[PDB]
């Protein structure tokens, strides 16, 4: 009845993966992760690449894929008190949204950031590399998408058009393949050495700005409240 | 490491490192270790970098695992960056205190300005003991005598924490109120204002003032203690002392030199002739720090790094004493693991397929000649 | 005027001015004063600072209270920008013209491209007399004699006020009407164009022709006098021969250089070795304008300007003579009020604390050596 702790997985689940993951590169950040060209490499860290590529396209394709057909279809009569259940997780997949994407934009990025000033790459695939953007980027992209979708499918307001604010917001992500893989790409002709003042790394900021559009989502996200019956009772009671 | 992925001809004919020499293997907690040799900007150096007008003497490890206490090139002390001069050749000198136990891989490398780190031979040097040994004290001109490993913490800390507070006392402030969806429904039909009042823009100024306050008593406060201060001290050293060489006695020609597709040997016809007064022997091909010696000729002693020493990796076709006025062609090989674990085979994929060495001649009496050699360098498949 | 503000290692180690000299220091209008000298470009000139590629050789004064009628770097006339060679020394001649009676602190200055005008001494010197009495006659390879004074003047102002009666001649004719308020608002409800008719459109293309008529006419009737005519003469004169300098016979090597916080003198530590002789003396160092003299040893005669000639400023802890042959390791000190007064004491806000000077040595029959300094300059306020 409500909102459950549905919620306790979504904060958890990044929370012991991430965690894990940091151990996991902690342990071999050195020992393989060093010298790209030895083959405890291509094991413990190229080989782990190609199981999360795989992982994570099979994952959306499920993920969004089971949402898209349980699509609610005759949205056109339910209840107010589920279009505020519903409204609550949808709220909950946002946390895990907004969660998700700290770790990405944050945590791994920043963190990339010490690991280039203490090694000088081997390869376009650094220990951060393997993890900053193929695995943290692609997983808030996928929870990105997915909130989206829930609310299209689940909530009437939101089943209506598409949210300018919201496709930006998830959308953002998804564009910040090449703009931050444009990182060392760019900078490579006038000044190969990683700069982030650089022009090359000017599209991750731009589409970094794109996580902005979450104040214009949370803004319809409330209206979409307000519109199924909610917000009249304590508010007007003030 | 970082070398290997890095343009194999631009790690040829970039900075030449030899006399390479390092204190120790292997080295206690807060202990030194000290690193020295000799470098040659090449001649050739290549377009897409940019001259080392700018260049900084660094070290190529995983971060402070060491710190640097002190690093000279020429006999000068070299903090900042410096203005070294194609064609020339110069001696460092790098001093190491050890601080993280472990097995390292230190190399000597160059801050190569527009574009590129110049990484040099990297040797593994052990260090033994507990990171909560290390100590960096430094003697300040004002009295006091600090560790740099600690220095200022506190401080920094406390500053950030207060701030950090008084960030979240303001939102904190108003969010015992409740947050959005009543304060955003109010806004919408009729006027918001009932939303803020008095006892909010009274807290408001008293932020705003306290904030102002804060800062000029704390700045003023910090100038009271702490009231002689420089600014960081910056700025490229120009009038780096270059070493003066003698002008070698043997002069070396290169007609045609190649390698092998898959393959782990480059093969070069050069034209040895000695000029100056003692039987002459070839004794090492120096290449991308890679070394390649005769040792039917020449022995290191100086533990350069195994991975790179190529014991008896240089045959020469006829290696016997070149007698002086004597000048003869010769065919010579370079050969060794190294040459495609170092990936100089990924010269292939380089669009400027010319490799550069320095050539290491002896005497009789064991004394030496550095000529240096570059050319194109030509594959060969069929 | 116009140092002093700006950097204290700047203006240390940019370019030395030594060997000053200036032929009067009372003039009449229209009287020439000539100033002589050397520099030096110092070898380690500051990054900030582009290379003096393109650099002009310039004169600091109030404006045209005097004009430049000639001005040479090595033999050779220097109207244009000029290349100047980091570590050369070169000797230039500036010849004025006095124009304005006053008194005037002239200084030689270099423009040193990218950033920075490098300003010499400044001395005081006194124009007396009428400015009405100021000739600038210019012989011209086609015939005529001008004054640069008055020259073209009348002509000058003739076609601007012509041009700007034109101006007003179009706005006066369209301002016999009323102009805003009934206009506007004949636009606004209804069409205009009944606002300019026939009798406006005849005059519109009566201006637009005779305007495009009296532009040409008046071009060729300019081209008709005044056949003869060049473009701007402009573009960097490369090849500035520099001075021969005999290589010096006393090294000297500058251990520890120090200042005083609130202070007004520089400490320095040097081993002077006195190579070629004839027993040798320290008489002079000269660092930012400011020159500070053993006056046991020397004294200027030149009238060096009073406020950075610091008469027996320079102290040596040991000065005499110093044997051929003979090295020494000695303490001297430059201290006079011009440290505090130019700001060379505004080291401490550099980013950069290091020196550059020259240093004058003298045997014993008088004939002098110049080395050159510097060295990192090292604050203490304890």
């Amino acid at each position: 009845l409500l909102d459950k702790k549905w919620l306790t997985f979504a904060l958890a689940i990044y929370t012991v993966f991430y965690l894990w993951v940091r151990w996991y590169e902690g342990v071999y950040g050195w020992s393989a992760g060093l010298d790209s060209f030895a083959p405890e490499f291509e094991t413990y860290w190229m080989n782990f690449l190609y199981t999360e590529i795989v992982l994570e396209i099979v994952t959306a394709s499920i993920l969004w894929g089971y949402l898209w057909k349980t699509r609610d279809r005759n949205l056109a009569a339910l209840t107010p008190r589920e279009e505020l259940r519903r409204n609550f997780t949808h709220l909950v997949w946002l946390v895990a949204y907004a969660w998700a994407i700290y770790w990405g934009a944050s945590y791994f990025t920043e963190q990339d950031g010490t690991w280039h000033q203490t090694i000088v790459r081997d390869t376009d695939f650094t220990p951060s590399h393997i993890i900053e953007f193929y695995l943290s980027y692609p997983i808030y992209i996928i929870t990105g998408f997915a909130a989206f979708i829930y609310a299209k499918t689940r909530l009437p307001f939101f089943a209506k058009g598409i949210s300018l604010p919201y496709l930006v917001l998830v959308v953002g992500p998804f564009m910040i393949l090449p703009n931050v893989g444009l990182n060392e790409w760019g900078h490579t002709f006038w000044f190969m050495e990683e700069l982030f003042v650089a022009p090359l790394h000017y599209g991750f900021v731009i589409f970094g700005w794109l996580a902005l559009a979450v104040m214009g989502t949370l803004t319809q996200t409330f209206y979409s409240f307000a519109q199924g019956g909610l917000g009249q009772s304590l508010c007007e009671a003030v | 490491h970082g070398e290997k992925s890095q343009a194999a001809f631009m790690r040829m004919r970039t900075i030449h490192w030899y006399d390479l020499s390092w204190s120790k293997e292997k080295v206690k907690i807060n202990e030194t270790v000290e690193i020295k040799g000799k470098f040659h900007v090449f001649e050739g150096w290549p377009e897409t970098v940019d001259e080392p007008d700018v260049a900084f003497l660094n070290v190529g490890m995983p971060g402070p695992v060491f710190i640097r206490k002190e690093s000279y090139i020429g006999g000068q002390l070299v903090p900042r960056s410096v203005r070294l001069e194609i064609g020339k050749t110069y001696d460092f000198r790098v001093v190491l205190k050890a601080r993280r136990p472990g097995d390292w891989h230190v190399h000597t490398m160059m801050n190569v300005q527009g574009g590129g780190p110049i990484i040099g031979p990297g040797k593994w040097i052990t260090v033994e003991g507990s990171m909560s040994e290390f100590r960096n004290p430094v003697t300040t001109l004002t009295g006091q005598t600090v560790d740099l490993e600690n220095y200022n913490e506190g401080n920094t800390y406390f500053w950030h924490a207060f701030w950090f507070a008084i960030g979240v006392a303001w939102i904190g402030y108003w969010s015992r109120r409740p947050i959005f969806i009543p304060r955003l429904l109010m806004v919408d039909a009729g006027r918001a204002d009932e939303l803020v009042s008095a006892t909010d823009r009274k807290v408001a100024m008293g932020f705003l003032a306290a904030t102002i306050l804060i800062v000029v008593m704390a700045m003023s406060s910090a100038n009271s203690k702490y009231p002689i201060t420089i600014p960081l001290q910056a700025g490229t050293m120009r009038g780096m002392k270059p070493l003066e060489l003698p002008a070698p006695t043997v002069s070396v020609k290169v007609e045609d030199a190649t390698y092998r597709v898959p393959g782990r040997a480059m093969r070069m016809k050069l034209t040895i002739t000695n000029h100056g007064n003692s039987p002459i022997r070839l004794g090492e091909f120096y290449t991308a720090s890679v070394r390649f010696l005769d040792s039917d000729v020449y022995k290191d002693t100086t533990g350069y790094p195994e991975d790179l020493l190529a014991e008896d990796g240089l045959s020469v076709s006829d290696n016997s004493p070149l007698a002086p006025g004597e000048t003869r062609t010769v065919d010579v090989t370079a050969s060794d693991a190294a040459w495609e674990v170092y990936r100089l085979s990924d010269i292939i994929y380089d669009p400027d397929s010319r490799f550069a060495g320095l050539l290491f001649f002896f005497d009789a009496t064991g004394n030496r000649q550095v000529v240096q050699i570059d050319a194109p360098l030509i594959p060969s498949f069929m």
